[PDB]
């Protein structure tokens, strides 16, 4: 039993995290649970302001002259009655959202943005994104936004006081969804007017088409290629920097590939793979010299004990004795230390690391070769 | 999702079928070996917890590098993560066995994870160990031939329930590789 | 039954000759950088 | 589909837990009820064309004005259309009489069920006519046992109720 | 002095960007293909040919030279 | 309180629809299955105080370091607030009996008490140590019926599954 | 993301050592040069305003098409938004000559910047001179050697960050390449 | 990582603002107090073996019972996975003190401890018998300087306060 | 007010931690820092009479059109509230070179500060064109320190660049 309760049921009174957010990517990056305290100075009523306008517009640009649509709602959260939960309600009833990310776009495109926007959430399955179809065709957009908030799904887990965020809720319910999202977040540098391509399609900027990709994705059960899912993506944002030894960033596609260094290198993984099926047999009973050994070294181990610390006199000198746990087996430092330096020492490890390096330099160097009729070759 | 009961349901329809005595006999055997099947996955829910620390550290036995600096299992962050997605696929297989059918699993793990782990860089071959192993002790469990733990049964074949769990875990094999 | 056999002859080796082909010091197959540039044919200009 | 053992794998896999005691017992419940109902399952598929027989003109003997002209039973083979909609609705009994719940009913006889009905002149009055005469009609030790009777009895009120 | 740096396998050279990472050449040498062209840090473009320009006359020459008289401020 | 009842009726509230015949599948079967584990209630009503007591010293002969200095059981008016904590865990499953779910254990027993141990250096393991004991000194066809041993040892490690 | 401190933790991390006698030597080199980082990111920030104007507008006087009609740098709002891109930038080089790690660089102001030009039709060309003359601002700026303002340092050379800045300032005029 | 930069250019990059005079001024305190916390790091980098070889047998020498069947210790297997344990800790108290804050033993250490304690029945107050007594053994001016050893043993406190 | 001790822990607040030795460290710095700018905020104390008359004249002498009629500077009485101007913004400078960081120019002077000049028609290039004199008039081993006429300048120019 490791998680006792996700993220979408309410929080326990024992804790000021949740359990889940605790070793997810949470901890890692810009994601995270901006909260108003009770008393706000307004220098910091503007801190809860920022953030808002982060998410609820996705890093649009609301410059002077439009935000001056937003100063009557705007002073409505700064006296204080109108919470985080009802200000983005307000502000996703708007005038200044409804021509970014309504009045241009496809129905898919605009449920899939509130699904980022109100929750932290791309669409799960495909009868919720029918759903929420079927509510502004016959009661309009007006009721359309009391869908995504006054359910349970936004007092559990936002409450009425934190802003909007993009969960990294470690369990996801398809796991299809936690690329869903991160094709979504595509970006910290990126915004919904660039990626659904709201600025080439219309005149200087405006008139824009707010057009979907990934539609087929969510009629057909199908994945997101892993692609989108690596390259511009809220795990570069909330990147670990570690030393991953498969290091999961893929590399930019190259020009001047070639059929054959891609034979050599497909052939390549099919002699790695096979080893590694035949080396993780033989291992975890043969593998160990000193192994059958160790229950006649043991038996005979233990002779001439000591309790005050230093004995063994061997005809009257000194010679005396450790009695630690480590020392009594006979151990050094250089018994735990061991373990550290398996990466590459081992041979099942070896050759799964070699594996690893393979088939990333093969998905990258296969797509390349995508391209096919007036294509200029080299000699390596 | 589905169960065993929609299944002939959802395949009657396509005909659209009064399901009178055409195709009922495997659902008057279903509720007939009920009890035999609630006392299987007794089994593997009262252990499951002791499940998947048996098979994330089996796996780590045969490949070391994998808490290594560098490896998929170094950290204590890396280490509570593997051992939450050994917890998760473990209790989507016991709602297979619970329903007698297999389209609460890939509708609602299997779908996308092969794409995941090619995006987290996590090594796939060696996540299938942690799965096989787990395998390999659901067959035990049910068939209550395991080495350091028996519980009781009323005395009965279920080699056969063993193999329509063991048909479920390598469907998350068929996935992830 | 390995992965990464070492390479050598005579008693205590493995089936593989040193180098991989007898040859310990093997000759440069490699060209120059002026050279290996102008064949692939994508550095004309430079 | 909404059956018994839909919720306990999904009133679990919200909150994120095994199956516990409490959630195999209510598969246990799904067996003793479980015969007595897909006991009745082959009497309906049986003489299934005679109780469309029975209501296909109980649905007529309330109303004439269907048979008017304009309207939706205003000819023979409209009627026949109608046939095979009553057809359908018990044949749908027949299929959440195994399932053990009402899933197949809301969501392929109630799904949509109004907009169609008021859009296309479909008087609902008409439908639960002929699921009225259906219904007390039932003689209870001669089309089944007792205790078998109460769970034909139930589905098609959960239609009745649900189309009006 | 030029900058080289590798960072989630994006190698670039200055402002090149490289493409092809490695082609192994005869005395030990190694070369990338880069994506654009780098102009060396401290790089000033040489003018274009121009004609050469002569005083056209030497007293306006004389009439810009500041005297001694407006350099302490005793003329305008 | 999670029980069999409580988790049907919480999903139909999140619909909005009313009691089915496929909730009256459950309850059913909970009459059935309350042969069993209402036996085992009394038989631990009846003799809870030899079940704690053999219990305590099996935790304290495994863990003979709890009664040094500084540890965990260094006096008797310590050892004595061990010995009623076994007795609140006995008492959970008393209820968790009766009621039928998980609900009784995960509530007064479960959630936080990983957050209460390690603040009080209470090791978690001397807890297993009396509950895997008294999972196993039931002979099954002596101590109760057989049925009421099966979930006796049911709800006894979904709690050491929980602790570990 | 990671500094220069931290920089040589994650490598020290990839051999399982110790930051010890030879790896912490060129970090006390680091704070003994630490006021002239200081001095360096203030001369930036100082003039910052009108750095970002000497260099959108020094890239409209050389491809005078972006003003014209159809052009990306056309309404008011298309040129206020490359303003904003353009202090956006200088803002992330800031904090990687302050931190002395390029790791915010390619974490959060790189990370979908060329593939977001081209969804929005933002000619690369044009934006790496954008880029690129605020390069020749900052070393200006750093060795004291701008032609129209000057400021008031300690004697010695700042001729390392110099350099460095100007790595920070074509990662950017690569990475949109 | 969390150090004094990143807290400066996080809260920084949330605004929207240049580093200001408040940023550079929190910069220059990691310049008076670099030598403190650099002196503690390189006498934790050259003396670590005959730290960690002391501080994992006083866990051997205060719980003897883990050397028993059963438990953590009854290998040497398991014991050398002991001994590398506190390794790991204190080769991450070494990257503490050269980071500046407490940016490693976060994200490397602690974040998910908790579990894979309780999963893999690790005691963890077998953990903190090590590392308390690593505190008390600093004899601060002659192991150290008298400020680093405040330093030293401020990152030593924080894994104790997270542990327990 | 934006300071060193405000944002340490407004960002030691947002995850819910104790004061850690990153949070100490940065003030630290403010313990070095402030005897820098305490000698350039008392050497505006005293002498601010003379400063605001030698800048609130360097625009009017740049800027000469201000005096025509319709325009802001056209008759005393407007004159002696952009006198008044230039007195709040030192002022400020000298509250913001004791609190530390931005906090005061932030809070009170900028906040707003375009909304309104935009409507009461004031050219904010009048206001620069006084706070940039005061700049380089300083002679920074006269005026005062060198590194108190580093701090001067620098918020000096954060007010031209929050301006421009
Ligand atoms: C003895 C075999 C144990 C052990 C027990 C101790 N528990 C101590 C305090 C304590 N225990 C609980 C949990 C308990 N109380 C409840 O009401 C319920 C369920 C409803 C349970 C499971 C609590 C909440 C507390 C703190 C309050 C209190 O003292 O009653 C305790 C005292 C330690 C101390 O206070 O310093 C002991 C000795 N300790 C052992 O060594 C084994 C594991
Ligand atoms: C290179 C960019 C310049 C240059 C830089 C030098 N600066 C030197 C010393 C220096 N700078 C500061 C101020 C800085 N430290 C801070 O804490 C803050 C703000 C919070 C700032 C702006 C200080 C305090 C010092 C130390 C000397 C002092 O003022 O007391 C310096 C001297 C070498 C050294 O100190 O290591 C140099 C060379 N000088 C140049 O020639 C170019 C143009
Ligand atoms: C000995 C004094 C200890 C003890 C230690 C054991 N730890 C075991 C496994 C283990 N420990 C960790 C955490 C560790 N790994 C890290 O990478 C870092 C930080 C960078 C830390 C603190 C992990 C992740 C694991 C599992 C993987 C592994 O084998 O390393 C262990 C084996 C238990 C088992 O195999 O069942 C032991 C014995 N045990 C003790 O009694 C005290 C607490
Ligand atoms: C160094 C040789 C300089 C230089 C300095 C001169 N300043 C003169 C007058 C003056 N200076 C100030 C500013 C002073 N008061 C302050 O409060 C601060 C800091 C905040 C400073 C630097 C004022 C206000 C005045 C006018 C009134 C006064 O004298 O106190 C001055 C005399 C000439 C004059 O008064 O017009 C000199 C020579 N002059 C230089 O050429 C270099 C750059
Ligand atoms: C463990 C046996 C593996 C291993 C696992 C790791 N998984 C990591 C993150 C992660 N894991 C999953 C799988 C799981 N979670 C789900 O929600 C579902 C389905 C609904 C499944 C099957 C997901 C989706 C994710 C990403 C989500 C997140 O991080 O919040 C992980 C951490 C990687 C990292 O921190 O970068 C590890 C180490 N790794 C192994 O080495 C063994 C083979
Ligand atoms: C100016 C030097 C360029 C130029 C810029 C334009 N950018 C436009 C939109 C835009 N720009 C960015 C980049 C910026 N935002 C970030 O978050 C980061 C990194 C942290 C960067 C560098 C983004 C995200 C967007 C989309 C903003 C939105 O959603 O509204 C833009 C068009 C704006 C509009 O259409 O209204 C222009 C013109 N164009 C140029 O010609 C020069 C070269
Ligand atoms: C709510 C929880 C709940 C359960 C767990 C089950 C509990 C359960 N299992 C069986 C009963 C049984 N269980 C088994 C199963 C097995 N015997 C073996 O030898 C194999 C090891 C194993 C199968 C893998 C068999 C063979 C029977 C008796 C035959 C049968 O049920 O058809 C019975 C009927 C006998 C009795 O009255 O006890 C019951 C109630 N029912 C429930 O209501
Ligand atoms: C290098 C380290 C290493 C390990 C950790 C083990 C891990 C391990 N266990 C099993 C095999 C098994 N593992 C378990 C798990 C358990 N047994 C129980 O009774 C408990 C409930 C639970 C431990 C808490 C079970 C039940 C089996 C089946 C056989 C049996 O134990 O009776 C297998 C598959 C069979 C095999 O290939 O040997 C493996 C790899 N082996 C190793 O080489
Ligand atoms: C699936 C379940 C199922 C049923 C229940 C029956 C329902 C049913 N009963 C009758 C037909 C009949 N049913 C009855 C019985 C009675 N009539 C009464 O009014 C009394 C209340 C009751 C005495 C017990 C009689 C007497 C007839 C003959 C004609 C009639 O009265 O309707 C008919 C007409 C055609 C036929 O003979 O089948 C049908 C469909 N058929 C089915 O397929
Ligand atoms: C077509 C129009 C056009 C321009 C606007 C300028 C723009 C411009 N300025 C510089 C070069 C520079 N630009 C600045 C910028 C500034 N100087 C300051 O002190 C202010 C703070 C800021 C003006 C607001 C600085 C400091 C340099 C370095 C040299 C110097 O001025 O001392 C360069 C690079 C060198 C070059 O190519 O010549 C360019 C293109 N040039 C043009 O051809
Ligand atoms: C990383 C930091 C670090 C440390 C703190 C020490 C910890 C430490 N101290 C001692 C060793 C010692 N430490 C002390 C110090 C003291 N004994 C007392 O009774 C006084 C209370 C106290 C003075 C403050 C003495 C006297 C010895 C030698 C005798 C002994 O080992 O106990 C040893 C044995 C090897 C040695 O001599 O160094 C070690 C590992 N080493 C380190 O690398
Ligand atoms: C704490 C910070 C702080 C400030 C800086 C001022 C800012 C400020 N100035 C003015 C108001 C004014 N400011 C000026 C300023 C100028 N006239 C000129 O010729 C130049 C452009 C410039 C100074 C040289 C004038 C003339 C007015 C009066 C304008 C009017 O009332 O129409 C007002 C309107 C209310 C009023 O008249 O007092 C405010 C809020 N107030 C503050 O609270």
């Amino acid at each position: 039993k490791v998680v006792d309760r996700l993220d979408s049921q309410p929080s326990a009174a024992f804790e000021q995290t949740k359990q889940v957010y605790t070793f997810s990517r949470y901890i890692l990056g810009p994601h995270r649970a901006v909260v108003a305290p009770v008393a706000m100075d307004p220098s910091e009523k503007e801190v809860v302001l920022r953030a808002v306008y982060r998410q609820v517009f996705g890093n649009a640009y609301i410059m002077e002259e439009e935000r001056a649509e937003l100063r009557v709602m705007e002073s409505q959260f700064l006296l204080g009655e109108l919470s985080v939960k009802e200000l983005v309600r307000a502000l996703a009833k708007s005038s200044t959202y409804k021509v970014r990310f309504f009045e241009g776009a496809v129905q898919y495109r605009f449920i899939e943005l509130c699904f980022k926007h109100l929750l932290g959430r791309a669409p799960d399955n495909h009868e919720e994104i029918a759903v929420h179809m079927r509510k502004y065709q016959q009661e309009g957009y007006d009721a359309e936004i009391d869908s995504y908030l006054d359910a349970g799904e936004y007092d559990n887990v936002f409450g009425d006081d934190t802003v909007p965020f993009l969960r990294f809720r470690g369990v996801y319910t398809p796991c299809d969804s936690f690329n869903r999202q991160c094709a979504l977040q595509g970006g910290w540098a990126n915004s919904d007017k660039a990626m659904g391509g709201a600025a080439l399609s219309g005149y200087n900027g405006s008139d824009g088409r707010q057009m979907s990709t990934m539609i087929g994705n969510y009629i057909s059960g199908k994945p997101i290629p892993y692609e989108k899912v690596a390259a511009d993506t809220p795990l570069k944002s909330t990147a670990p920097n570690w030393y991953a030894r498969p290091n999961p960033a893929l590399a930019p596609q190259p020009a001047y590939v070639s059929a054959k260094e891609i034979a050599e290198l497909r052939s390549r993984v099919s002699k790695l793979e096979a080893a590694w099926s035949v080396a993780v047999k033989q291992s975890a009973a043969a593998k160990d010299t000193v192994e059958t050994w160790r229950a006649a070294a043991k038996e005979m181990a233990a002779m001439r004990g000591i309790s005050p610390m230093g004995e063994a006199y061997f005809g009257g000198i000194a010679q005396k004795v450790d009695n630690g746990a480590l020392a009594q087996l006979g151990n050094k430092a250089s018994s735990y230390k061991k373990y550290l330096y398996a990466i590459e020492t081992d041979e099942v490890s070896r050759l799964e690391v070699d594996l690893e390096e393979a088939k990333g330099q093969l998905r990258v160097l296969e797509a390349a070769m995508a391209k096919s009729t007036p294509m200029t070759r080299t000699a390596e | 999702m589905l169960d065993a009961f929609s299944r002939v349901v959802v395949n009657s329809d396509a005909k659209a079928a009064y399901v009178g005595g055409s195709d009922l006999q495997a659902l008057k055997s279903f509720i007939a070996d009920g009890n035999k099947r609630l006392d299987a996955v007794n089994s593997i829910v009262s252990n499951a917890s002791c499940m998947v620390s048996d098979a994330v550290s089996g796996m780590i036995c045969e490949n070391p590098g994998l808490i290594s600096p560098g490896g998929n299992c170094y950290t204590n962050r890396r280490m509570a993560a593997c051992l939450r997605d050994g917890e998760i696929i473990l209790r989507y297989v016991s709602y297979a066995l619970l329903a007698g059918d297999a389209s609460v699993l890939e509708d609602r793990c299997l779908n996308g994870l092969k794409e995941t782990y090619i995006a987290l860089g996590v090594p796939t071959n060696s996540s299938i160990r942690a799965v096989s192993i787990m395998k390999a002790q659901a067959v035990a469990f049910i068939t209550n031939t395991a080495t350091e733990r028996k519980m009781s049964f009323a005395a009965g074949d279920c080699t056969s329930l063993a193999s329509e769990v063991a048909s479920y875990f390598d469907r998350v094999g068929a996935a992830i590789s | 039954r390995t992965a990464y056999p070492y390479t050598g002859s005579g008693y205590g080796s493995a089936g593989v000759p040193y180098g991989q082909d007898t040859y310990g010091y093997k000759a440069t197959t490699a060209k120059s950088i002026t050279e290996t540039a102008a064949q692939a044919g994508v550095f004309n200009t430079f | 589909m909404k059956s018994v053992i839909t919720t306990v794998v999904s009133a679990a896999d919200a909150a994120g837990r095994f199956p516990s005691n409490s959630d195999l017992e209510s598969i246990q419940g799904n067996i003793q009820r479980s015969a007595a109902r897909l006991e009745a399952a082959e009497k309906l598929a049986g003489n299934h064309e005679a109780v469309v027989k029975e209501a296909g003109d109980a649905c007529f003997a309330k109303y004439a004005y269907l048979k008017n002209p304009g309207e939706a039973g205003e000819n023979q083979e409209k009627i026949n259309k109608c046939y095979r909609d009553v057809d359908h609705y018990m044949r749908l009994v027949n299929y959440c009489l195994v399932v053990g719940g009402t899933g197949p009913l809301d969501e392929w006889g109630i799904a949509g069920a109004r907009e169609v009905y008021r859009t296309l002149n479909l008087p609902t009055s008409a439908y639960v006519a002929s699921i009225a005469y259906t219904r007390d009609r039932l003689c209870v030790p001669r089309d089944m046992s007792a205790q078998a009777g109460v769970e034909f009895s139930a589905y098609l009120d959960y239609l009745i109720n649900a189309l009006s | 002095p030029i900058s080289i740096m590798g960072l989630n396998k994006l190698v670039t050279a200055g402002t090149a960007k490289v493409v092809r990472a490695d082609v192994p050449c005869a005395n030990g040498c190694i070369i990338h293909a880069v994506s654009s062209v780098i102009i060396p840090p401290n790089y000033v473009p040489v003018p274009q040919p121009t004609k050469p320009v002569f005083p056209r006359s030497v007293i306006a020459e004389i009439a810009k030279l500041p005297t001694p008289r407006q350099a302490l401020g005793l003329d305008p």
